[PDB]
């Protein structure tokens, strides 16, 4: 959900 | 009343009966639509195709994958793979039978949390329960130490276990993969003419990969004896009918997991985060682990991947102590196999979770029954 | 002829005058060297940055730390910070004056005597002195008798002075620290789907600590508070524009100093090791260091501390007697404070290190002079 | 001595010496042949023509382009245009002066490395030079960071650039061209029946183009507006002598970029392309990307394209950053502009390729020094 | 019908049966209990670990000693330990046998009293005894006067007999003890940069005390011949396979039992302590003690201990008597070999306790039969 | 010119003017010295101290005594405490006043021959004299027949005395003393697990002796009543804030007065050595002397100490005579009583020694004087 | 040199 | 059980 | 410098 | 001086 592009 | 063993890894699918020795259902897992218009009248057509059936028309689909990293990103794609395995591939009734389900040791919360809605509420199926895919690959070796390390497509990981203790301070997780590495490897062929870009285009750059890439044990010299002598040059066709050259880009794209620069991302390799996982550890049990190194990934099975790793941690490890790294030869399903045996466990019929405990707390059960 | 005193502490170094009250120079001790490669030809560049300027590109740096738990790791990372201090950000000369440096109590022997060289042969600057980061503390608030616990960013420690008189058979030591708090936080933040995994990551997550964190006076209640209600969760925004809500985590990170199993680490607290420091003093003289807690650490800073020792040594000293914890508002650089104090003092005169007694012993003068 | 600053790209090939503002020679690049027979004896002929000449007899002739998508296709075409520069357009000896010539980022090896001996043996040249078509946009506009986007003719494609330290990880590189516009027009335009197939025929087609084409804000109403109101209907007459009336195809064909399966080439378009490349750099330098978008390929004359890219990524950003798109008027010789203050600057004297270091190592000399 | 011998000193525990030279159960006395978290579930657990196993497995465990200074502080623990040497260590009916006992001179009084009705109450056992651990020394001897001084773990002291009449006013009991020796080593290794904090790493801190320390016969020259030649500096490896080299610390540990200044205890000493319970006896019975003092402790073994207490009384008494220190090579047993005669003489069979003795007074019958 | 009476007992020193009802000194005496480490520099410091500000800091420093038995021990230690008393406690000039000094009756003869020298040479002072604490307890009384009896802390002695005919064949003295009886009840409290051992813990062992002691009438009944109800059991707080209870050892402490057997020493007790002093004397002044026993000694403030004496004589005097002993209620100061008398009495005044007479004979001029 | 036609 | 710590 | 790790 | 121990 946030940098990572899958979180 | 068999239970069920259901194993879902990013890309293929696995699954079987207990008390077995081998799955029977083995398919990528993959969702394809038509994209071109419809002529003739006569056939019979379906909007989407879920199976090894689109793997058989490609040229015409657009594939997707529903899981990216360990992590369920469409809940409606993954809805009708598990509607696929219960009726299609095998048949089976599911309010008869138990199962059991894996994942990966540090997802977040609401991974593990709306995947029990599911196998409760709209599939009417008792006594379910989650492991953690590492625990699994003791069982199928038998011991009850040592320090595991799977790969696989969707993380690297590692669990050191002692004893049948966990130790939770020292797991150590990277995001380095199997789909990375093929993609690096067709950034690099285009520096001979070649060009794959598309969706359909990738299943044929996964296939060059399995045949032919080995892992060198030494980095210098083989960049100066394939630079001067043409030796290990070889071909491969494709189904257009041509012939495809390939040589100095066989070991060059293994060799990211030990220098992780090329890609961009900053982090350590492949054998540091083996060696910092031991030294976090105490001082009394470190013995016991530089003779139990099992590793059962579906990567490994790269050529001469276990002579580089003893190669490389006797230049980190004192010049006293022993190390052995451990490879069995059917270390692709061996975390089905380790599902087998704890299925059909006697002392482990308490630790299932019935119907009626779902209905007196809730989806938060699962967070304090099993861990 | 003005001293010079400078505290160089893990993190931030700090720097000033004698015969003060504020110091001039404030700034992390970090160490930076670029990853990319350069492309554009006109511009200036430089192989490193020290001061503020590396933390404001830290997007293509990689940072470095040189003091690890208060003992000096690399020693020519560290010659370009003192370089950086006399000449750039202050503007003095060397040889003009002389130098006062402070140290930890129980490290060992060559981290006092490798920078007595230093000072000495390529710096030539006459007169230095070393102390302890605990007598320091007394000075700031002018009394003679009491205990003290400084933690800051390194170690946490505690010694009991009485009258003047020291006693070192009581000091106690723990390596718990600041930066082991930041690298807990950055694991939990992991069970909503959030992951900051970068040495330039770790510095966004450093500043969401010292703003929105508090220690809970009850720990049982308010995991069941927080649970139902959702009442004390808040939010903040990164530098890439987006939102993170942040509840429960808050008060769960500093419960680690009270309670050290969540890491692994095996101790006591920071509670039980000053009761057991004034049970091995004497029978006499524990009645005037109930009254007196001095408490000047740079972690100290989190709000509800003061109010939670209060009510932990009840529970453990008997019902008679009286106890109370000091907490003056600055406590933040109340070690430079003291360093102000005594070297402007008088009668210190005669406490100092020539330059012709490093000439007739060497290097190890200093375990002889100063303690 | 100075120096020749050469740009050739796909079409237009343009040409000047160093330090001034302007080029001196623009004309296509064609290679013509005829056809039918000769008759007539006493006239004087030629097998071939190059230059703007070929232009002017386009009624015999059948027209030939070397370069497809930046690569050379045939050699033989290509010592003629080179041979028509030095000599009869542009009035100079080779072996005087020094050279520099521009590329593509992520084509083959073979395209730089054949090009070397023809620049060294069969032209007796000293000091060749090869650079980028990205880097040298931002000497025209003078900056350090930013990012770029050239499309022209051949391809299209977007490098990000963060204080003189390029990132090889995010480059991106769509085939989607200039002239797969002009082809997919003369496809449009035989639903009123009009039919343009011949070579010759391709060149007022080309010219329909450039004189009334835009770019609409929106799409969907204006396929309404345009269905009932006959406002925006224009005329056009061609060498002939009769009329053309063109309508609804005027900004039906530039809108492929932002959809290309109207071609069936499946890709993301020209704005997702660029976010997917911020997307894809760190977190800390994505602010001063937003506010540097300069853009400066040949393609890029049309008018109302910069409202478009304004409105397209603030959907797709977060709601508090700016967005700023540049756009200078005199966009289209940009290329040739950097390249002259880089030939006439100081520091860069000790970047050329001497005659003697050709002999020592060969033509392989060109993957070290330059990149 | 045979008796039992059982001793239980701070440490080591020892037993056997009467009539013999030798013991045959020695273990330490530990318990020890698990810390993480179990995970395995075919294994069989326990919650705890008793004899030589719980040694075996201390990378887990948190280790635990009962008695402290030779009081029993948990009686629970105490339970644990007796029951293993009666069934498991030993194989023996707890029912058929009389038991001897051992204690410490001037332990308080309910610590010989509870043990009464655990040897009567819980296990139905007839005819207990408790001794004394002084008188117990000098039947190893076969003597009938003398001065003894045992030392061990627990604590150190002394008792004058001349003649079958001990003189009671003239004991001296010192609480300087053996593991006391072993907490100083562990803070002094800390200069060089050795650091054992863990009740884990204790054990192999006490194995370096054993194999590489002596007693220097001299102090001052030692500090110079050390600092200078670097002659008696040994090394040393450990279990995790490091070296570790260890000067000038080796003779400096067990000089605190000459000066106890170093810990901070203010008393006399062991040489002081010796000469003034020989002056607080009469005068006519001085030349008898002063030509025998046996010496049996645990802590003897020392190389070098029996010439340095030649070379100290001899500064204290006149000029003209004798003095004799006597040492028998087997001097780690003794305390067990006088039980094992006092079991089996003849006329001792009169100061049984029996049980129906028990049951006239109570457990205050202990204090007026045996003394 | 008024003359200074001066008491130094073993313990308190008192001292005052003549002419007067009570003193204006009374401290003990005790010289006390560091044994830790100074730190702090701005603090004022002494190396010891001597009055009762020894008394306030006990926590550091070692305490001394200087008088054991009554004999001067140590010479250096003593110049202190009269330098204290002549300046700083009182205020005088030395030589302007005569002194007056007190003994013991049978001390050796160098004990008051150098306190002549300092009377003399290092303080100039005239007109010295030297009495006999015996005689001077009589003055207090104003009769002059009897017999005395005073102990205090140094010895225990008695001297009859007819009609002003002292009789020198019938002194006693007995060296069981005052601080005896401290050192026994700290060997006794450790039956029920207290501890005291160290100089300054010594002195809150002498306050629990003065305020809860008793001397009962019977020994034998007092063991049975005791042991069978919890009724004279009381309880006690020491400066660390504890408790401490107390029963059976309130009377058994002063019961080695009548046995000492329990020390060890073997001597007949206060009573027998009364009734012994009579027989010895004549057969017709026993009368005078059964109804006059005067008793004047600091210990003899135990409650129930009179009424023990009248018993116990009466079952060895024969049946037909008399007894009676007599306390004043202020017998604790009436040494110092008597000392004012015989310094204001005008007969006395031929009885000085003058300075001259010190010149003629030396320091042997003192055995013929005074007696 | 495949699947492109120019490469 | 007073200034030890085990009494 | 021994089980640290950074002594 | 002698069997005391203050003598
Ligand atoms: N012979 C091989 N050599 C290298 N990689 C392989 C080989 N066979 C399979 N793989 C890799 O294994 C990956 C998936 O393996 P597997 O671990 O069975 O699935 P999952 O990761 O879902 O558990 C594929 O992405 C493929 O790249
Ligand atoms: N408001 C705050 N709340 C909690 N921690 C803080 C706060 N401000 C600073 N800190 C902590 O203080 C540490 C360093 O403080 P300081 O003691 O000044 O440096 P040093 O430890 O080098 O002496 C930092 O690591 C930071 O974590
Ligand atoms: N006014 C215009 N509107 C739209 N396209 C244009 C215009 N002028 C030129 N072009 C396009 O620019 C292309 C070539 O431009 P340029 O970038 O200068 O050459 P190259 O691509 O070789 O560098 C031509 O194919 C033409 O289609
Ligand atoms: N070779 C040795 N040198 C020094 N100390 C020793 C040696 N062997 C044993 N010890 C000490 O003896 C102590 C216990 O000895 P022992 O007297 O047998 O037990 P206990 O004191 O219980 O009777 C241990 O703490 C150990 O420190
Ligand atoms: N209330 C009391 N009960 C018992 N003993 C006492 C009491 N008060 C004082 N003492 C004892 O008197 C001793 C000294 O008394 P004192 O005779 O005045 O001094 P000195 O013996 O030097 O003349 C002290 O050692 C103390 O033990």
């Amino acid at each position: 959900x946030a940098t990572c592009p899958a979180w | 009343t068999t239970a069920l063993v259901c194993d879902n890894g990013s890309g293929l699918v696995k699954a079987g009966f207990a008390g077995d020795d081998a799955p029977r259902a083995v398919f990528p897992s993959i969702v394809g639509r038509p994209r071109h218009q419809g002529v003739m009248v006569g056939m019979g057509q379906k909007d989407s195709y879920v199976g090894d059936e689109a793997q058989s028309k490609r040229g015409i689909l657009t594939l997707k994958y529903p899981i990216e990293h360990g992590i369920i990103t469409n809940w409606d794609d993954m809805e009708k793979i598990w509607h696929h395995t219960f009726y299609n591939e095998l048949r089976v009734a599911p309010e008869e039978h138990p199962t059991l389900l894996t994942e990966a040791p540090l997802n977040p919360k609401a991974n593990r949390e709306k995947m029990t809605q599911i196998m409760f509420e709209t599939f009417n199926v008792p006594a379910m329960y989650v492991a953690i895919q590492a625990v699994l690959s003791l069982y199928a070796s038998g011991r009850t130490t040592g320090i595991v390390l799977d790969s696989g497509d969707g993380v690297t990981h590692n669990v050191p276990i002692y004893e049948g203790y966990a130790l939770p301070h020292a797991i150590m997780r990277l995001d380095l993969a199997g789909r990375d590495l093929t993609d690096y490897l067709m950034k690099i062929l285009t520096e001979r003419g070649y060009s794959f870009v598309t969706t359909a285009e990738r299943e044929i750059v996964r296939d060059i990969k399995e045949k032919l890439c080995y892992v060198a044990l030494d980095f210098e010299n083989e960049m100066a004896t394939a630079a001067s002598s043409s030796s290990l040059e070889k071909s491969y066709e494709l189904p257009d009918g041509q012939v495809i050259t390939i040589g100095n880009e066989r070991f060059r794209c293994p060799e990211t997991l030990f220098q992780p620069s090329f890609i961009g991302m900053e982090s350590a390799g492949i054998h540091e985060t083996t060696y910092n996982s031991i030294m976090k550890c105490d001082i009394d049990i470190r013995k016991d682990l530089y003779a139990n190194n099992v590793m059962s990934g579906g990567t490994t099975m790269y050529p001469g991947i276990a002579d580089r790793m003893q190669k490389e941690i006797t230049a980190l490890a004192p010049s006293t102590m022993k190390i052995k790294i451990i490879a069995p030869p059917e270390r692709k399903y061996s975390v089905w196999i380790g599902g087998s045996i704890l299925a059909s466990l006697s002392t482990f019929q308490q630790m299932w979770i019935t119907k009626q405990e779902y209905d007196e707390a809730g989806p938060s059960i699962v967070h304090r029954k099993c861990f």
